[PDB]
DNA sequence: TAGATCCCGCGCGCCGCAGAC
RNA sequence: GUCUGCGGCGCGCGGGG
């Protein structure tokens, strides 16, 4: 249950040593290490081309990260400690932006830039009701300590379809969600849906992940029937209507959000294995379309040599070829080829690829899989397309 | 009233003798088995006054109404059965439509046959859709041929409505229509699919075959082969096995039909059919004048064998059946199968990472010790410097230029070299099967997913040497059974499942997978799900050919009437359309419809994919399925009837009794109220009680009690013969069989061996094939199965000529009887759809009341006077209020909650003007 | 001018209302950019992350927080937008009620938490970890893309922009050499994505952090531009983050610890965009832009022939681009087809590299017409081969 | 009970083919 | 003058309904 260990050793997790699941899961965390921030990138991308690219009539959507606009006073706690917090028991030698109108605020979620957005995207369409805005980015949300500001990712996309496939619409929706949390996961049954009604009474479907100290929610759809929408621009329907059929109707707003750290933490978590195996072996099975480092270049004995400059060629062919390849010819003095393996699959390498001194002539390099703890011998040729191969299995299925 | 509870009528004479020693037996009989003192629940009185009756009986109103009905069908039969045939034509013309051959074969284009009775039969294309391809029919006047108009080369793209033939006419009398397999035919012959009712009517010879000599399922393997065991065989040479060939063989002595070689219908391509196209429609044309000789050979001997006129009109009816599909069976077998490959996709990454992580045992010889895979092989067979970017060229061309023995080392199994045997022969090729990363192309049908999962019990290779799953599996050479594992195999001993092959065993691994010793353990989380997985896919996997690939066709706008246009729910983009259920009416030795995948007994089923097929049968808008299951039909039959072997009244036999008074709860009801605390448990203990019923005995109780749990052959019913005792105890000697028990079942014993009719209720005779009197023969229990099937059978035509009576003495519009598992749905008009309900209860009063009428008693009971609850609904599932696996829930689709009445139907009439609410 | 226009009709760029003038544009007061745009700007980011991380070889990714917090922050030093009380925005506290504070007793020198305009900072902070990653390696340096925000002037509103930086660490014997490197990879970069790469110039500034340091700049219609600042920082900025700390700041290079030097390139990547947009758009209203910032590269359409065969086609035909990574644009279920024309103009002002058009012809045969924007010119291409001749020219166009 | 054996998959042997080493 | 794997042709056994 020591996770952990393995986060602080490869550069995964955060830099700051104590890091609390609950920080972590609130955003307030000092951060996450290049390969959390690789495997984000992956995951964004990802979710970005089942959604954006694959999905019709979904266009990408922008939200500024604050809101200047004057609003009110916002789902903060503490007014700015000004309206409740005042000096003493007057200490008047003066609100001091105590009024929400008087300066801006911190976005917490893409929600009121969608609806902002929903007019323009409509206004681009050819008034077809059924329309998409997608928006992945930091949102900053207040975490009180028996206060701070966390950072944390989240995907929302929201989509205004005809009232009477609304419902429709939503499952839909969250059963895509459903296959795709279940897609590139190790035990696709771990993550899980669960239906749920606001306090108004809208109902929606909220994601689970069955981490090991509990279930914890990482994604939440809620379905508006021009609720919102109308709120925010109140003045005119006949502007905010979409046409679904021959006539022009209120659309009504799914819209679906999940934390994108905390589906990595999730992720992160289900990689790892428990009783009764009597086979040990610290492995991070991630799927191979979102690991970090796809190949890792090594070198051999080095009493030859002339590995280091293979390493750098092949990332750069890799690179010319759309594949990631971590330069790892280039330290020495490791001593230890078990320990290199070890590490490179704690950080996710998929393949080792290694040349020995028969390297020059009859090239058989020896290649290493997590999966699978089996050498094989592989020609020099052709290894960028195996790569790629296996890439696109991956991201295929 | 009362008298131990019974119903107050209409009609009826004073009548009124019971007998005093009658009583006094009964009373006596009732003193055991149940107690004789039950003050019971007195039901509320029913005032009914029932529709005027014909004749001076409830037989002669019933024969009356048959008579009205089946007229002019058996008119055009007998036209047909006294009509002379002309040669065939020499030459079959080419132009689509259909095309009338007068004399010497001229050919003249005809828009219909405009004839009273036809034979007909229809050739279809399986390559190109099922659009039929080429039709012949014959009349007494002269013969007709259609030609589909595919003939030509044109697009089409399927979901038409002119697709199928045309046989009906304008109507501006009753046009028979004879076939073989008459239904498949119907599918195709056009104005049956519309939901506005028709006059045809179809008589198909193999239900007649099947009434007439026809076969068991037992008894049709020994037919075929012979084209304790010591059986007589005078019953082959009245007996076939259902063929248009072998039927007019048997029924017509002649040379035997020649078929098409090439067979260039099931297994060919439209242009074979266009190149032969003389030879296909002269063979059409013979299987039409084999249907004919077999139709006049059939018809007067079939009216010898069921001269009841019900029996005809009920067969008419049912071969009309009708089941609305509306826009969602399409989209139920989409979400179907997507579900399945879902689902089938996750179990097949679970079983390649349980094999990748399979391989661990390879790194440190620990797989010696694993009891899971001792058995396998596990041999480890193998089978600076510049970056230098130039020649990719010459290096992409020396791949093409490498065929011969470069490529011959690696060929299919190189890579991943090393590995264990069984991992390279999971492990595809890298060119030609793509590469598939991983142990690929792994199923559960391999012998090697057990072993990477499962294993429960003691100790469960699954090797096919000639045992499958070898194990005694039980407690008490060494390491059979042992936890450990990890045999030595000195010797196999087939223990503890001694049966082996004699047993015939079923899918009880599908229940078994909840609990019954069989999960996989050790895994944690990919383990169990890939049972899970198999728990829920099984149904589908196995059945969606058959609930895909079904004939739909979709009615246009100006197909449908104004009831369902003018309507709340239209349009939406919608497709109305409706399934033939392509049921023959008679398909068993009992004149059963036979359907394999509409009429099997299936409901919605959580953990079950393929599951809600009843539903998505959904009404169009503005009509609705009012429908009824009889309340233990098969149980109250055989009760009716044992009740009328001991006494003139009712409840006497002390089965007829629990079957009246038992109730589910605070009741001695033998389902799921008892007969599980003697037995198991409910919902077994009703399917031991129905295989009794049907004829059974001490070997097949017994099979079925080790089926129902693991339990030795003492506990099973060898030692356990109480349920024998206690029920059934019949073969009892020394008695000058007869009952001595609850049950009552000498009564078809006597009526199976008595070469009479055997039907006590409309005296549809028994198949030549099983009659005592053509042979003698010992299929006793296919016969005492018959008694009570048949019984159940003449029960549903009885339902169907009273129905059709109410329907067109009182303006119900309301048709298309779809009969599913001794239940009745009809489609009807909503206006009118507690009228239907109310003529149903009273079809039910009359049903029971004529089957009351026969055998002797002129009353009958209040509780089973009138249907437990009438079931109104918009769709077909077993309950008003129940739910869905796959889809969220039934309201998903737009599917309400309907009502089962009861007695507030009881507040109306049966004539239009009911309450004021009409006009 | 008219290029603002066309953007905002084709979707290019957001409402004009609140970004009419150019200001608005070039700062990060604009309010936001159009899906093509938002499609260019994403391709320009890629483009750069690939050529800053994937061309680096000890280069890895390095994660900065959007906002510096706690009390730590210096007294009104380098504080604008410092607030961190989860509301409210004051980018200048210059008057102020001073009774307890500037603000409040604990708004007022504890809650800055104002997000830097640049990742400079960041990569200070995260320079102990990119030194383990990249193994103590002194010539070592870490790259990211984010949103910095910035000040401008009654209220002072905050204006955010997206913008790339890169802090480079090489031997300050060789930071001039790194220096000259960034500095020519920065113009190669300008000129792989310029039509005219003489626009692109850079000038020399000296300042008393960094001695040397390159400002690239833009030749846009209305004028010479900002879009990219090298400074040349030296370690002092590594001692003041660092207090005492001896051998953990400084990188091995050649075998020796020595306190390495950090270059610090920031470039607006917002910025750069609205200058490679200007620079393609110049009597048609056609942008030529570069086809790999393009934020359409093929566009389907149906049109005279089936409704049916037409619709399947255009589906196919996204499924294919789809499955090749490649964006089709979904002209198919649009039912005005109001002309030919209209729907060429509409692509060129879409950024569309080449317009794919369907009819019964290609139903009948399987060819479709495919039309060059730059080119204007049409012709027919098989259905099959239309990905083949779309995948050579991406590649053509990558590699020129 | 009605309870099934045409299509549909698991295995084996058997005979015929390239061809360097 | 071989034996490593691939293309049609026989056998056995359950399994759906």
């Amino acid at each position: 249950a020591l996770l952990e260990i393995c986060q602080r050793r490869h550069f995964l997790s955060g830099s700051k040593q104590q890091l609390s699941r609950d920080s972590l899961l609130s955003g307030c965390h000092p951060g996450f290490g290049p390969l959390g921030v690789e495997l984000r990138k992956n995951l964004a991308a990802e979710w970005w081309t089942s959604v954006v690219v694959f999905r019709e009539q979904v266009f990408p959507v922008d939200a500024l990260h604050h809101k200047p606009g004057p609003l009110l006073p916002g789902d903060s706690a503490f007014r700015l400690v000004s309206a409740e917090t005042l000096r003493e028991i007057l200490q008047d030698k003066a609100f001091l932006e105590n009024v929400l109108k008087t300066s801006g605020k911190l976005r917490e979620n893409l929600l009121h830039g969608a609806l902002e957005h929903y007019v323009n995207c409509l206004d681009l369409v050819n008034k077809r009701l059924p329309y998409g805005l997608a928006q992945i980015g930091v949102c900053f949300h207040p975490v009180f300590d028996t206060k701070s500001i966390g950072e944390k990712t989240e995907a929302s996309l929201v989509w205004f379809t005809p009232p009477r496939t609304s419902n429709q619409w939503l499952d839909f929706w969250l059963r895509h969600r459903l296959q795709w949390w279940r897609k590139f996961a190790m035990s696709p049954s771990n993550f899980s849906s669960s239906d749920c009604q606001d306090e108004e009474g809208r109902k929606g479907n909220k994601l689970y992940y069955n981490f090991p100290w509990g279930k914890e929610l990482i994604e939440t759809l809620w379905n508006l029937g021009d609720h919102e929408l109308l709120h925010m621009y109140p003045g005119n329907v006949s502007k905010l209507h979409g046409r679904d059929g021959r006539k022009n109707v209120v659309p009504c707003v799914l819209s679906v959000n999940g934390d994108l750290d905390r589906g990595m933490l999730a992720y992160l978590y289900d990689s790892f294995q428990t009783r009764k195996k009597n086979l040990h072996r610290k492995v991070l099975k991630l799927h191979p379309c979102l690991a970090p480092i796809k190949v890792a270049l090594d070198v051999g004995r080095g009493p030859t040599l002339e590995l280091r400059q293979v390493c750098q060629g092949l990332f750069n062919e890799l690179l010319e070829n759309g594949i990631s390849v971590w330069p790892g010819y280039l330290e020495t003095m490791q001593s230890s080829l078990e320990q290199l393996y070890s590490k490179y699959d704690e950080m996710s390498i998929l393949f080792t690829v290694l040349v020995t001194e028969t390297t020059l002539e009859n090239g058989l390099i020896h290649l290493r899989s997590r999966d699978t703890t089996m050498k094989e011998m592989m020609h020099i040729s052709k290894l960028k397309d195996f790569l790629i191969k296996y890439i696109s299995s991956a991201k295929n299925v | 009233m009362l008298s131990r509870g019974l119903h107050e009528q209409i009609f009826g004479q004073g009548g009124e003798m019971p007998g005093e020693a009658a009583v006094r037996r009964s009373v006596e009989h009732l003193q055991k088995h149940g107690l004789w003192g039950q003050p019971a629940v007195p039901l509320p009185d029913v005032e009914l006054r029932l529709p005027p009756l014909y004749g001076d009986n409830l037989d002669q109103h019933f024969r009356l109404l048959a008579q009205k009905q089946s007229l002019p069908y058996l008119e055009a039969a007998n036209l047909l059965l006294q009509a002379q045939l002309p040669p065939k034509p020499p030459a079959w013309a080419w132009a689509e439509g259909w095309t009338r051959y007068g004399p010497e074969g001229e050919a003249v284009p005809v828009a219909i046959p405009e004839e009273r009775a036809l034979v007909f039969a229809v050739a279809v294309c399986l390559a190109e859709g099922t659009c039929p391809t080429l039709a012949v029919a014959i009349s007494p006047s002269a013969w007709y041929s259609w030609c589909s108009q595919r003939l030509v080369e044109e697009r089409y793209s399927w979901t038409s409505q002119l697709s199928p033939a045309d046989l009906i006419p304008l109507e501006v009398q009753e046009q028979l229509v004879v076939g073989h397999n008459v239904s498949f035919d119907r599918a195709h012959i056009r104005e049956q699919y519309l939901i506005q009712g028709s006059r045809m009517r179809f008589l198909d010879t193999m239900s007649m075959h099947m009434a007439i000599s026809g076969l068991s399922s037992f008894q049709r393997s020994l037919w075929i082969a012979a084209k304790p065991a010591i059986s007589s065989w005078d019953w082959l040479d009245i007996s076939s096995v259902n063929s248009l060939a072998e039927v007019h063989r048997l029924y017509v002595g002649g040379p035997p039909l020649e078929k098409e070689p090439r067979e260039l219908f099931v297994k060919g391509t439209m242009k074979d059919i266009r190149e032969n196209f003389q030879d296909l429609m002269q063979y059409c044309a013979q299987d039409v004048w084999a249907t004919h000789e077999v139709f006049q050979q059939q018809l007067p001997l079939f009216l010898e064998r069921c001269p009841h006129p019900v029996t005809l009109a009920g067969m008419l009816e049912m071969g009309v059946s009708y089941l609305p599909v509306n826009q969602n069976w399409e989209r139920y077998l989409a979400e179907a199968q997507g579900t399945y490959e879902e689902l089938q996709r996750e179990m097949k990454k679970s079983l390649m990472d349980l094999a990748n992580d399979a391989c661990q045992l390879l790194s440190g010889e620990r797989y010696k010790e694993d009891p899971w895979l001792w058995d396998l092989e596990w041999d480890l067979q193998e089978f600076s410097e510049e970056e230098e970017f130039q020649q990719d060229v010459m290096a992409r061309a020396c791949l093409q230029k490498l065929k011969g023995t470069t490529e011959l080392l690696p060929k299919r199994p190189q890579h991943l070299p090393g590995h264990p045997g069984w991992y390279r022969k999971l492990c595809p090729r890298l060119d030609d099967p793509a590469w598939t990363p991983g142990p690929s192309l792994l199923s559960l049908q391999m012998r090697v997913t057990p072993k990477l999962m499962a294993l429960t019990w003691d100790g469960f290779p699954l090797h096919y040497s000639e045992r499958h799953g070898w194990g005694y599996l039980v407690p008490g050479p060494y390491n059979d059974v042992d936890i450990p594992g990890c045999w030595f195999f000195k010797l196999p001993h087939k223990d503890g499942n001694s049966c082996n092959v004699g047993s015939p065993f079923a899918k009880d691994f599908l229940p078994k997978m909840e609990d019954g010793t069989l999960q996989a353990g050790p895994g944690g989380a990919s383990g169990p799900r890939a049972l899970e997985i198999n728990k829920m896919i099984s149904f589908w996997r196995n059945a969606h050919k058959r609930i895909s690939s079904q004939m739909v066709v979709w009615l246009p706008r100006s197909a449908l009437p104004r009831a369902v246009i003018r309507h709340p729910d239209y349009d939406e983009e919608g497709l109305y359309g409706a399934i033939l259920p392509q049921v023959v009416t008679a398909g068993t030795i009992t004149r059963r419809a036979v359907e394999p995948t509409w009429l099997t007994a299936s409901n919605a089923r959580p953990d079950r994919v393929g599951s809600e097929l009843k539903a998505m049968v959904q009404a169009p808008p503005g009509y609705t399925l009012v429908g009824a299951d009889v309340d233990s039909q098969e149980l109250w039959i055989a009760a009716v009837l044992g009740d009328a072997h001991f006494a003139g009244m009712h409840g006497c036999t002390a089965f007829g009794w629990m079957t009246l008074q038992g109730r589910k709860s605070r009741g001695t009801d033998l389902h799921s109220k008892t007969a599980t605390t003697v037995g198991i448990s409910r919902e077994h203990a009703k399917i031991f009680n129905y295989g009794r019923i049907y004829g059974a005995g001490q070997p097949f109780a017994e099979r079925l009690l080790m089926q129902f749990n693991h339990r030795l052959t003492q506990q099973e019913a060898a030692e356990k013969a109480q349920q024998m005792y206690a029920a059934t105890k019949g073969l009892r000697w020394y008695r000058l069989k007869g009952g001595t028990e609850s049950e009552m079942f000498n009564k078809l014993e006597s009526i199976a061996t008595s070469d009479i009719p055997r039907t006590p209720v409309l005296g549809c005779c028994i198949s030549r094939a099983l009659e005592p009197s053509a042979v003698q023969e010992e299929f006793m229990t296919s016969r005492v199965n018959w008694v009570v099937q048949s019984s159940a059978v003449d029960y549903l035509h009885l339902m169907l000529v009273a129905m059709k009576w109410l329907f067109e003495e009182f303006a119900i519009d309301g048709r298309f009887c779809i009969s599913i598992h001794d239940e009745v749905r009809y489609l009807v008009r909503e206006e009118d759809r507690y009228r239907a309900a109310l003529a149903l209860q009273i079809t039910n009063l009359l049903t029971r009341c004529m089957f009351a009428y026969k055998l002797g008693l002129n009353d009958l009971p209040q509780s089973v006077a009138f249907f437990s609850a009438v079931d109104i609904d918009r769709c077909l599932r077993k309950e008003v209020t129940m739910d869905c696996k796959t889809p969220s829930n039934p309201t998903g689709m737009e599917r309400r909650y309907g009502i089962p009445q009861g007695e507030a139907l009881d507040i109306y009439q049966i004539i239009e003007l009911t309450k004021g609410s009409l006009e």
